RNA sequence: UAGUCCGGAUUGGAGUCUGCAACUCGACUCCAUGAAGUCGGAAUCGCUAGUAAUCGUGGAUCAGAAUGCCACGGUGAAUAC
RNA sequence: AUGCCC
RNA sequence: CGGCACGUAGCGCAGCCUGGUAGCGCACCGUCAUGGGGUGUCGGGGGUCGGAGGUUCAAAUCCUCUCGUGCCGACCA
């Protein structure tokens, strides 16, 4: 109920529980439970502490929140500092993968801002 | 127990003359040449709310009265008494039917209403600008052949009636302004 | 130290996954099942995987070359 | 509609009990043309209700209907400046149909876990004269007995 | 019964393919990320039966590039006083 | 019951 | 000259008494209704109080001095 620095819920199954980490989706958690030999239908309550330490070793074999956010922001900032096209798009808060902006950019532009 | 002179009171003050409370809405002091100066005051009879005008000679006027107005949160009307609780003195301040003049229809509950009480008895109630009420009796909004503005009368939870557009049905809380008595919104 | 006013402060043994037990006074009441302590925290052998610089030209001429 | 009155189509009865009105019911419950899932849901709810009620699911269903089934309802007319509420009788097929519709709508609104359980609760409460369904029936009778003066 | 094992937007990294050439500006895949959204105001649209609703499949155009368009079936209603 | 003008 | 009564959103007014929230109508913006305009319906945004200095924990409010305005009479010889 504590892994890689974050607290993991107890009432839910092990795969979903492990997904509660930043850097572990469903397939990643399936891989974790496989490598550790822990089933998927087991909830975090009713595990050996040792089992939990094994999970800790596996997730350590992966990359999670601290280093992950570090490298994400580092790449983003490398873009924004080069000033390449993706960089400028990040800077101005517009879609980067090439979507249209004549409408439907609400995720990158937040809510709409009326004229004043 | 303070007596006020005519050339003393400017707007706002509350007077007690003739055993009826008054309140100066406006007063212009005149000091003619070769005459005794005086003041044309516009009084507000704090009992019926009807204005009366007086010219008071520089000589004398009258004592002030216990006319105090402050927010009191409406509690409940049981029978004929409209209770309140000061937010800060928490007093079971009670008025009566005369004191509530046709503001009842605008009064619901938990409503902070500025009231004027004279010598520990409220003589008047001012309902808040807007009040959220719920319609309880309204025929449907059947558009039919209307080619124009129209509207719809609607009985409210306090007995009050007001015109509402067409779509509000029953169970809708409509914001109505106590001053005019008219619809403002549907309270979503 | 007043008498009644403070919570109970007793000796508690705390066991880590580094395999060491930390006997210490504390207020948790019960014992302690600890996961990561000072001597096992990746603070000495983590300052390179934690910084993760890398190099674009190296990655490139790895992916392909002349 | 306007030109020529027209006959109603035939519906085949349900498998389990073979009752036309029960087959109508599955239909009303049905959504997206998922007749199979609708049948499953109504059958499970009927089982639950039969167990809670003792007597067989048919008389259970029917007493629920006997409680929710209205007899008079109102239709607006807009005579002049004011709109009206004309109280008109309900023909038997109509009362059956909208009784079922009110029941299933109550169920859909209810806040239980699964639809079978919602429907079970609704049919039970209707049989015992409770719930939003019979509340709606009461409101409709009440609007009619308010606007009785019209005919 | 949770903003969730709902929702998939956005974004990072790594690739496949067509194509002289995917930066502006393709589609697609894997890992991670997990917004808004809890049924939508006034207002408004389609539908009378194999219809509405719902689910998939194909074609044209075309190297690549469809939630569009044109077709095909599967299940399959309510109601019309 | 309301319904003005191009 | 004083007394006096003001100065608050684009305009008209509240609030100030009794310091701790600046509101109310019109206007303004975006839909909707309409063949189109208007009426109408549904949504929204707007100033933070003429200016300066003090009382205070805190000033649109209480003080004081200014400035722009209104009304007042400035008489008996
Ligand atoms: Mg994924
Ligand atoms: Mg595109
Ligand atoms: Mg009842
Ligand atoms: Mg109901
Ligand atoms: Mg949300
Ligand atoms: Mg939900
Ligand atoms: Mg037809
Ligand atoms: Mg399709
Ligand atoms: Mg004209």
């Amino acid at each position: 109920a504590r892994i890689a620095g974050i607290n993991i819920p107890d009432h839910k199954h092990a795969v979903i529980a492990l997904t509660s980490i930043y850097g572990v989706g469903k397939t990643r958690s399936k891989a974790i439970l496989a490598a550790a030999g822990i089933a998927e239908d087991v909830k975090i309550s009713e595990l050996s502490e040792g089992q939990i330490d094994t999970l800790r070793d596996e997730v350590a074999k992966f990359v999670v929140e601290g280093d992950l956010r570090r490298e994400i922001s580092m790449s983003i900032k490398r873009l924004m500092d080069l000033g390449c096209y993706r960089g400028l798009r990040h800077r101005r808060g517009l879609p980067v993968r090439g979507q249209r902006t004549k409408t439907n950019a609400r995720t990158r532009k937040g809510p709409r801002k009326p004229i004043k | 127990m303070a007596t006020y002179y005519s050339n003393d009171f400017r707007a706002g003050l509350k007077i007690m003359l003739d055993g009826e409370p008054y309140a100066v809405e406006a007063s212009e002091f005149v000091k003619p040449g070769k005459g005794q100066a005086f003041a044309r005051v516009k009084l507000r009879r704090l009992l019926t709310g009807t204005r009366v005008e007086k010219t008071f000679k520089s000589t004398d006027s009258a004592e002030g009265a216990d006319v105090v107005d402050m927010n009191l949160t409406y509690l409940y009307n049981d029978g004929e008494f409209w209770h309140f609780m000061n937010n800060e003195t928490f007093e079971q301040l009670s008025a009566d039917a005369k004191a509530i003049g046709d503001n009842a229809k605008w009064l619901l509950d938990q409503a902070e209403c500025i009231v004027t009480l004279w010598n520990g008895q409220p003589i008047s109630v001012t309902p808040p600008n807007f009040v959220e009420l719920e319609i309880v009796d309204t025929d449907p909004g059947l558009k039919g052949d209307t080619a124009g503005t129209g509207g719809k009368p609607a009985t409210l939870s306090t007995g009050a009636v007001v015109k509402v557009p067409l779509f509000v049905q029953i169970g809708e809380v409509i914001k109505v302004d106590t001053r005019s008595g008219e619809y403002v919104s549907r309270v979503k | 130290m007043k008498k009644d006013i403070h919570p109970k402060y007793e000796e508690i043994t705390a066991s880590c996954s580094c395999g060491n037990v930390m006997k210490i006074r504390s207020t948790v009441g019960h014992d302690l099942n600890l996961d990561v302590c000072s001597k096992c925290h990746p603070f000495f052998t983590g300052k390179q995987r934690d910084v993760a610089t890398g190099g674009r030209v190296d990655r490139f001429n790895k992916r392909f070359n002349i | 509609p306007r030109r020529r009155v027209i006959g109603q189509r035939k519906i085949l009865p349900d498998p389990k009990f073979g009752s036309e009105l029960l087959a109508k019911f599955v239909n009303i419950l049905m959504v997206d043309g998922k007749k199979s899932t609708a049948e499953s849901i109504v059958y499970s709810a009927l089982e639950t209700l039969a167990q809670r009620s003792g007597k067989s699911e048919l008389e259970a269903f029917e007493v629920a209907l006997e409680n929710v089934r209205p007899t008079v309802e109102v239709k607006s007319r807009r005579v002049g400046g004011s709109t009206y509420q004309v109280p008109v009788e309900v023909r038997p097929v109509r009362r059956n149909a909208l009784a079922m519709r009110w029941i299933v709508e109550a169920a859909r609104k209810r806040g239980d876990k699964s639809m079978a359980l919602r429907l079970a609760n609704e049919l039970s409460d209707a049989a015992e004269n409770k719930g939003t369904a019979v509340k709606k029936r009461e409101d409709v009778h009440r609007m009619a007995e308010a606007n009785k003066a019209f005919a």
